[PDB]
């Protein structure tokens, strides 16, 4: 049926619990949840706006890695 | 480990995200998956500063005051 | 206060979800086509339009 | 003219610096401006993310752990 | 070093908002200016030595600035 | 403690003092100086140098 995958939205908790462990992380607000997918969805817009506008200057519809490597040296931070 | 973000999910943050830039845009794999590394590799660092932040205010919790801090300093906004 | 993140049942968000854990193929350009990098002019002309609209806001 | 540090004592303190560098040096006064603008830039900066950290910890205090985690924060710490 | 004075340091506290200071804040500024100085002076410096002159400008410091990043 | 920045006081900090509020003129551009900028070959020539003067370093 795939209700599941169908109805998937955004980046799940348990993820940013594996992503806060990696981080060293030991325990977290509840808050954190909501708060972490915000940081997530502006650095995102922030890389693709620019990886797109690489894409356009390519004069094609497809995003290529080079485009989103070219777009994060943009922001720096790193490759 | 070695998983952090399950890919469909973030494949389909991404389309989401993509949609409001160009419409009818296509990605490649490897795109899709740099976005991926890049944002894992951001995430996790941001949680390190985080933490720096929590024990310098003697806690062991982390709280979103924590990660502001840490945007703050870093000059993210 | 908050969720410890380390003790019992943390092998829970360690688990495999078939359905989430491959991409689709919706979205996704493959695989034969041939597309080409950005040369150092587009690429410069880009960067240039982005330094563009960085400065317009 | 706002009073950060004194001309003087800047000037002779650069001099000092590049003496080791390359001996025999002579400055355009516009770089030791150049210099003092951005040295008094990049400590009040500093002290502001200071003084973040000092109210994060609640001290109104700032401490040289302040310091060293906005240095931390912004990756300078070498 | 030594003459970043303690005045030097409280009038660019003050300007940083900062209210109060440790006693061990004077040090550890002086430090931190210094290693900038170092810095950015020995980039300047290079600049200096291929454009083949013994005099620095504010350009070579500029670019010696710009480098810093 | 601490020690406090701003109360009964602190105009010591702000004074003007003209011997060393200007720099002094030794030793700086004579100021008839004839000089040149950099040209982009002795740019990229520095910062070769100077990124492979990093590299080994850290």
């Amino acid at each position: 049926r795939k209700v599941l995958r169908d109805n998937i939205q955004g980046i799940t908790k348990p993820a940013i619990r594996r992503l806060a462990r990696r981080g060293g992380v030991k325990r977290i607000s509840g808050l954190i949840y909501e708060e972490t997918r915000g940081v997530l969805k502006v650095f995102l817009e922030n890389v693709i706006r620019d990886a797109v506008t690489y894409t356009e200057h390519a004069k094609r519809k497809t995003v290529t890695a080079m485009d989103v490597v070219y777009a994060l040296k943009r922001q720096g931070r790193t490759l | 480990t070695e998983l952090l973000i399950r890919k469909l999910p973030f494949q389909r943050l991404v389309r989401e995200i993509a949609q409001d830039f160009k419409t009818d845009l296509r990605f490649q794999s490897a795109a899709i998956g740099a976005l991926q590394e890049a944002s894992e590799a951001y995430l996790v660092g941001l949680f390190e500063d985080t933490n720096l932040c929590a024990i310098h205010a003697k806690r062991v919790t982390i709280m979103p005051k924590d990660i502001q801090l840490a945007r703050r300093i870093r000059g993210e906004r | 206060d908050g969720e410890e993140l380390i003790g019992d049942g943390m092998e829970r968000d360690y688990r495999a979800i078939p359905e989430l854990d491959a991409y689709e193929a919706e979205g996704l350009a493959l695989d034969d086509e041939d597309v080409e990098e950005l040369t150092a002019s587009q690429r410069e002309a880009a960067e240039r339009a982005m330094r563009q609209r960085d400065r317009e806001a």
